[PDB]
């Protein structure tokens, strides 16, 4: 028996474009542990990204925080990209600023 | 404030890729203050939090110790798990558990936990008295005797009466400028359109420690429980921690709907409307 | 501080 991530994007503090702040991506009640959890600046890979220890809920799911500092523009998009044994194919959030 | 430890062990199989990993997080209410993975290039209970740092090396050593023979024990559970469900030598199983204790706003024992699970499911808890258990199958069943053999529940209620009690309260005075101290919520309202006919309000709350918040929306004085949109509480990166509770609204009667914020660092619980 | 080892052997599940 498993459980699919749940998936949020945002950003540590309230973007503000040419201001350097986090970009998070937090996954949750998932099981089991294992799972791939890439940020996506303009499609592309960010490659130093940072994570939590790996904890749990009181329900046993999962959770981990994946974080990399950014500076947010009008152009630039950004999202979470997550794979997990839940799911066919890795799962696309897009960072809304609103959300 | 009241205030809790727990710490959480997690056990995972793989076979074909070596040994199961065992890692332990360490937790005073919301904040992380220690880890041991048996992953790392070089094992050893790491610290998580500043208020941690100034223990001595005896105290890491006597973590890394019980983290490493924990580690040893955790294998020999996991194949002694795969037994009892009769499964197969294929595949990966996880063993988590949990335990701590909670103190009231005094400081006294409020009550202590010590759960377990396989595989995502109940597996065996101390009860409350910390001295019977509960076995959620009859493989369970079999850890249950063994651990009523081993008169193991004296040696749980020992420890969270006592060195788990002492120890939280130590760390409470330590780090007491941060774990004392609740942070209460930035909160403002969002407004927008979803169409000529509807508006969505968003009810925001930024920055706040702990975790723990209540975010409603009412209509008239009414709740709105089923029609709000409720995102899981999220953590900023900074201690911190994020909600929203959303709900849509017909064009015009934005008035009608207040957002209500309880959280322990209110002076007094919110009530906020959207103002345009 | 987590829970210490038991004076003997810790006992598997």
């Amino acid at each position: 028996i498993q459980r699919t991530p749940k998936i949020q994007v945002y950003s540590r503090h309230p973007a503000e474009n040419g201001k350097s702040n986090f970009l998070n991506c937090y996954v949750s009640g998932f099981h089991p542990s294992d799972i791939e959890v890439d940020l996506l600046k303009n499609g592309e890979r960010i490659e130093k990204v940072e994570h939590s220890d790996l904890s749990f809920s009181k329900d046993w799911s999962f959770y981990l925080l994946y974080y990399t500092e950014f500076t947010p523009t009008e152009k630039d998009e950004y999202a979470c990209r997550v794979n997990h044994v839940t799911l066919s194919q890795p799962k696309i959030v897009k960072w809304d600023r609103d959300m | 404030g009241s205030h809790s430890m727990r710490y959480f062990y997690t056990a995972m199989s793989r076979p074909g890729r070596g040994e199961p990993r065992f890692i332990a997080v360490g937790y005073v209410d919301d904040t992380q203050f220690v880890r041991f993975d048996s992953d790392a290039a070089s094992p050893r209970t790491e610290p998580r939090a500043p208020w941690i740092e100034q223990e001595g090396p005896e105290y890491w050593d006597r973590n890394t110790q019980i983290f490493k023979t924990n580690t040893q024990t955790y294998r020999e559970s996991l194949r002694n798990l795969r037994g009892y469900y009769n499964q197969s030598e294929a595949g990966s199983h996880i063993i988590q558990r949990m335990y701590g204790c909670d103190l009231g706003p005094d400081g006294r024992l409020l009550r202590g936990h010590d759960q377990s699970a396989y595989d995502g499911k109940d597996y065996i808890a101390l009860n409350e008295d910390l001295s019977s258990w509960t076995a959620a199958d009859t493989a369970a069943q079999i850890t249950q005797r063994k651990w009523e053999a081993a008169r193991v529940a004296e040696q749980r209620r020992g420890y969270l009466e006592g060195l788990c009690v002492e120890w939280l309260r130590r760390y409470l005075e330590n780090g007491k400028e941060t774990l004392q101290r609740a942070d209460p919520p930035k909160t403002h309202v969002t407004h927008h359109p979803v169409s000529d006919h509807e508006a969505t309000l968003r009810c925001w709350a930024l920055g706040f420690y702990p975790a723990e918040i209540t975010l409603t929306w009412q209509r008239d004085g009414e709740d709105q429980t089923q029609d709000t949109e409720l995102v899981e509480t999220r953590p900023a990166g900074d201690r911190t921690f994020q909600k929203w509770a959303a709900v849509v609204v017909p064009s015009g009667e934005e008035q009608r709907y207040t957002c209500h914020v309880q959280h322990e660092g209110l002076p007094k619980p919110l009530t906020l409307r959207w103002e345009p | 501080l987590p829970e210490p080892l038991p004076q003997g052997q810790l006992t598997a599940y």
